[PDB]
């Protein structure tokens, strides 16, 4: 009888915390551009 | 490009709901016919 | 070794014009209104022989 | 039932003829080779079946100038049959009655296609009876218990 | 090509587009098993990939039920018919398996004591079957979303894949966005069990 | 030779010679708003009403000597009438045993059977019987219909042409393969090509739509007032609309002023807006301006000349001439 | 050995002998759930949601009971027979009086999860509801042993009939 | 007063069979043909006890 005892972040938990996002905007910021001015901020 | 599982992955813990008898039609409709649970004896599964 | 794993979305991810059908007899919930069905009482269905007929 | 059917049956007796130009012998068996059979139920169920007692000649069997053995009162004889455009809706019935199943009907309105615009009324009348056929079906459920195809059925 | 030693599998270009495991659709290539494979090239479903095939093939459409539709395989395509078999291998992969537990119980009601998260099956969809995916999509019963699995014996549990529309993808596979991954859950002692 | 009318429809009524003694049986003597105890129906001949089982028992059974009501009938029935013509009479008893009974025409399904000569038992529908049974044509149900007429003291209450598709169906429901329909071929003529018999029908089949339309718009302007109000169409609607705007009428009401079409009572524009505030917050109708919505949220069964009449109020000098004048 | 040169997948028959193949007990388990789903062309079909084994007289005593709630000149029931047939009392010792002839005789079917069963199958444009079909297998489904639930046209969705 | 074995069998056959809670049991009681359609669900005797019938 869990998620009595445990939350919903018990069993209905995707414990996959790592990446059903982010590498999705990995890939958006890919395609963008960087170029001089986006190192001259670096700079 | 996105998937969330939340819209098509619903896990309600639903309440089973009784067979109305309080009221007449809505008891003759909810009769699933399935009430011939009765073969449920445990029989032998691997012999006769 | 192989390891099996889906492949990037490219388009909606529920199915549209590929579902199957629901698979359950589609009686809607409105042809035999036999629950989950709210109504308000203004607007009141079909008593067309008890309190319809002298409808408000 | 054998009450409330016609005993004598009195023939057609031609009034006049609607055509100058005999329909010679040669062709009258040549379209009415093609009336012998009649198409019945409208989809992939389609079933071009024979029909039984098919008359002689069609030039003269209805499309003008004939009677029809309704007869009923005192002084109306056989009433003659006037052309065609002279009763209405006639060919606009023709569009519209015929059986119709709902299949071939739902994807004439969701596509607006409709041949004929009666066949948006031949619709609800079609529906307005199926949910009938319902509205039966439930106000007998609230008296008892009504289970189909529960008892035996045939010999 | 000796008697004895026959290839296992053999490469394929599908004309048809059978259900199966084995089966493929439309103009892929795939190595399927040698004796199926055989009776698909007397079939026609099938064709050896001789250098002409390897462009276009003519597969078929049930509409009039012959060999008439010219699949083209250029590059684009081969982005097609790989994207569309790397989604119904994860289908006929956890559809074929019966993914084995083994856990401890004790106590009368059959009742597993630590009973089973969503993360306990992809667990043992990626220990098995090596099936990576995300234990969002794995919906349970509505007798387990409550206590999660928790009895012994066979439970089975949805797996939703979910990127099926633009590989134009139904009829060949049993159920587009799902797929019921079949645990089985054998009790054992603390010799054997863990958790 | 002899064509009798050349008009396009105009044969849709009786000859009034038979038409004046149609309705002198066919008549309802009027309810007396007493409590009905029994409606009884029966088929008698012509005048052969006997004090038999057939009528003289259900009296007895409620003591009637139904020997007078025989007389009372052929005291209506027993001229007027050919032989033979085997008519309904709607016998209604009251708490007071006093009866009232109306002649009717007879089942029309004796009509389709003298129409085709055809006695009892030869004809039946095809998925009991495998064949078509003898032919008709259109222009023979369209007879049948004129002394089939549900209301006889209002003859065309059902427009004759809706009469029709009613015997044709109730024809084809019996095995009656009527030509018009049914078949391959329309009965063939003798008169022309059938291109030239096509297109002979394009232009009649449209010219009754004018005269349809205006005998189905005569009656909407004599019909109940309540039935000229304004009912808005639900086809727009998508069934979660149309659903959750069930639970709460607040949507059903700002859509009804919506797209209620202009009167001279619906012009407040803060009235019109009002609705038209409430919807955009519930994401309704948002990308229609008023007019698409009014001739779509019509009401349907207007008769098209109706439904261009009201559309295009705000044409007709507004409807700001048009107001409660006293 | 064991299975080869079937007799058409009813029983497998000895290769080098006429005799049948006299399988083990538990050769053939049900007790799997079966992957694949059933496509049905029926306009109603009883499939079998649990598993177990079910005789042919069980399985003849239920059509005998369907082919009363039927409409008859509609419906023409379809009863599936290609499944594979099982033994029954084999052993010597096992069986009664040194007869192994009279025990062997049965054959009984070791059915998975969702095999369908009978067929409500279409003669005419006649239809069907599920009331109107649950009605009719109702009579049968109280004969055949193991859980079993209708299921209408195409392809069962096993996502909704358990 | 045929026990349908299970509560979801109850069915009403008559206008006049009804349902009624006799005793934490749900029943089915008419007054036409009284014995002939009544119903009475499985459930433990009105006056059980914990060592008895559990
Ligand atoms: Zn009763």
């Amino acid at each position: 009888n869990l998620n009595k005892r445990y939350g919903a972040p018990y069993v209905a938990k995707g414990y996959a915390s790592l990446d059903p996002r982010c590498s999705l905007d990995a890939y958006s910021s890919f395609q963008q551009t960087v170029t001089s001015a986006d190192m001259k901020k670096a700079l | 490009a996105t998937y969330d599982p939340a819209a098509f992955v619903s896990d309600d813990i639903k309440k089973d709901v009784r067979r109305p008898f309080w009221s007449r039609r809505r008891w003759a409709l909810s009769d699933n016919f399935m009430v011939p649970m009765s073969p449920k004896p445990k029989n032998t599964i691997k012999d006769e | 070794e192989r390891y099996y794993a889906l492949p990037h979305l490219r388009g909606p991810s529920m199915p549209v014009q590929l579902a199957q059908p629901s698979g359950k007899y589609p009686s809607g919930k409105f042809t035999q209104m036999m629950e989950d069905v709210a109504i308000h009482p203004l607007q009141k269905p079909d008593a067309r022989y008890k309190h319809n007929m002298y409808p408000a | 039932k054998r009450s409330g059917k016609p005993s004598d049956l009195p023939d057609y007796k031609q009034v006049y003829l609607p055509y100058d130009t005999a329909p010679t012998k040669t062709e009258l068996d040549r379209e009415r080779r093609k009336f012998m059979h009649a198409y019945s139920g409208r989809m992939e169920h389609r079933k071009m079946v024979e029909v039984k007692d098919v008359p002689q000649n069609m030039y003269t069997y209805g499309k003008e100038g004939m009677s029809i053995p309704i007869s009923i009162f005192k002084d109306q004889a056989d009433p003659v049959i006037g052309p065609e455009w002279t009763y209405p809706g006639i060919f606009e019935n023709k569009i519209v009655a015929q059986h119709w199943y709902m299949e071939e009907l739902f994807d004439r309105e969701k596509s607006n296609t409709f041949e004929s615009p009666w066949q948006r009324q031949v619709l609800d009348n079609q529906v307005k009876r199926r949910l009938g056929k319902v509205a039966w079906r439930m106000s007998m459920l609230n008296i008892k218990t009504i289970d189909i195809f529960h008892k035996e059925r045939g010999a | 090509m000796a008697p004895e030693l026959q290839l296992e599998y053999i490469p394929i270009i599908f004309t048809r587009t059978i259900l199966g495991p084995q089966g493929g659709f439309a103009g892929e290539e795939r190595l399927i098993k040698r004796e199926v494979a055989q009776k698909y090239m007397s079939e026609g479903n099938a064709v050896t990939p001789s250098a002409e095939f390897h462009q276009g093939v003519w597969c078929y459409n049930p509409d009039s039920e012959q060999y008439d539709r010219f699949v083209e395989r250029n590059a684009e395509f081969l982005d097609f018919a790989a994207r569309k078999r790397q989604w119904l291998d994860v289908y006929w992969r956890v559809n074929t398996g019966y993914l084995l537990f083994g856990r401890q119980s004790w106590g009368q009601g059959w009742l597993l004591n630590c009973p089973l998260r969503k993360k306990d099956i992809a667990q043992k969809l990626w220990e098995q079957y090596k099936v990576r995916v995300d234990p969002r999509l794995i919906e349970f019963r509505e007798k387990d979303r409550r206590t999660g699995i928790q009895d012994l014996g066979h439970n089975w549990c949805w797996l939703y894949l979910p990127g099926a529309e633009e590989l134009a993808i139904d009829r060949e596979v049993y159920d587009n966005k799902r797929v019921k991954v079949r645990m089985h859950i054998r009790k054992m002692s603390s010799y054997g069990a863990l958790y | 030779p002899k064509t009798v009318n050349i008009e396009p429809g105009s044969n849709r009524f009786l000859d009034p010679n038979v038409e004046a003694k149609a309705k002198d049986i066919f008549a309802v003597p009027e309810f007396p708003n007493k409590a009905v105890l029994h409606n009884w129906r029966f088929f008698i001949k012509a005048g052969k009403a006997a004090t038999g089982p057939p009528v003289g028992q259900e009296f007895s059974k409620l003591g009637l000597k139904a020997m007078d009501f025989a007389k009372a009938f052929n005291d209506r029935t027993k001229p007027h009438f050919k032989d033979d013509i085997e008519l309904i009479v709607r016998i209604q008893v009251y708490f007071d045993k006093s009866y009232i009974f109306r002649i009717e025409p007879p089942p029309t399904a004796w009509f389709l059977l003298r129409a085709i000569r055809k006695k009892r038992g030869e004809t039946g529908p095809v998925v009991l019987r495998g064949n078509y049974c003898a032919y008709l044509t259109l222009e023979m149900c369209y007879e049948i219909a004129k002394m089939k007429q549900m209301s006889w003291g209002k003859v065309e209450y059902p427009p004759i042409e809706v009469r029709v598709r009613r015997v044709v169906g109730q024809a084809r429901r019996m095995g009656i393969a009527i030509i018009g329909i049914d078949t391959v071929h329309s009965s063939p003529v003798k008169g022309m090509t059938e291109k030239q018999y096509l297109e002979e029908s394009e232009k009649h089949r449209k010219v009754h739509m004018i005269q349809y339309e205006a005998l189905k718009a005569k009656e909407l302007e004599s019909a109940p007032l309540i039935e000229r109000l304004h009912r808005p169409n639900m086809a727009p609607l998508t069934n979660t609309q149309l659903e959750e705007g069930l639970k709460d009428a607040n949507l059903l009401n700002a859509l009804w002023k919506s797209s209620h079409p202009k009167s001279l009572f619906t012009q407040d524009t803060r009235d019109r807006e009002m609705a038209r505030r409430y919807l955009n917050t519930r994401g309704w109708f948002k990308e229609m301006t008023p007019e698409e919505m009014r001739v779509v949220f019509l009401n349907y069964r207007l008769p098209k000349q109706e439904d261009h009449q009201r559309q295009l109020n705000m044409t007709n000098g507004q409807a700001q001439s048009q107001a409660y004048w006293s | 050995l064991r299975p080869s040169s079937l007799l058409r997948a009813y029983h497998y028959v000895h290769p080098k002998t006429g005799r049948p193949i006299r399988q083990y007990r538990k050769y053939g388990d049900p007790r799997f759930i079966n992957n694949e789903v059933a496509l049905i062309k029926g306009l109603f079909a009883l499939i079998t949601t649990d598993f177990g084994m079910v005789t042919q007289s069980q399985l003849e005593n239920a059509r005998l009971a369907i082919l009363r709630r039927m409409p008859r000149g509609s419906f023409a029931l379809t009863m599936h027979t290609d499944y594979e047939e099982f033994p029954v009392v084999q052993k010597s010792p096992e069986s009664r009086m040194g007869a192994g002839k009279s025990n062997i005789h049965h054959f009984a079917y070791k059915f998975t999860t969702g095999v369908p069963l009978f067929e409500i199958t279409a003669l005419s444009s006649r239809r069907l509801n599920q009331a109107e079909a649950e009605g009719i297998f109702l009579a049968g489904r109280s004969f055949i042993p193991l859980q079993t639930a209708v299921v209408p046209r195409g392809r069962v969705d096993e996502y909704h009939v358990f | 007063h045929p026990g349908l074995v299970p509560r979801d069998k109850l069915k009403l056959h008559c206008e006049f069979c009804r349902f009624h809670w006799v005793q934490d049991t749900l029943v089915v009681r008419c007054a036409a043909h009284p014995k002939e359609h009544n119903q009475r669900e499985i459930w433990l005797e009105p006056t059980w006890t914990w060592g008895k019938q559990q």
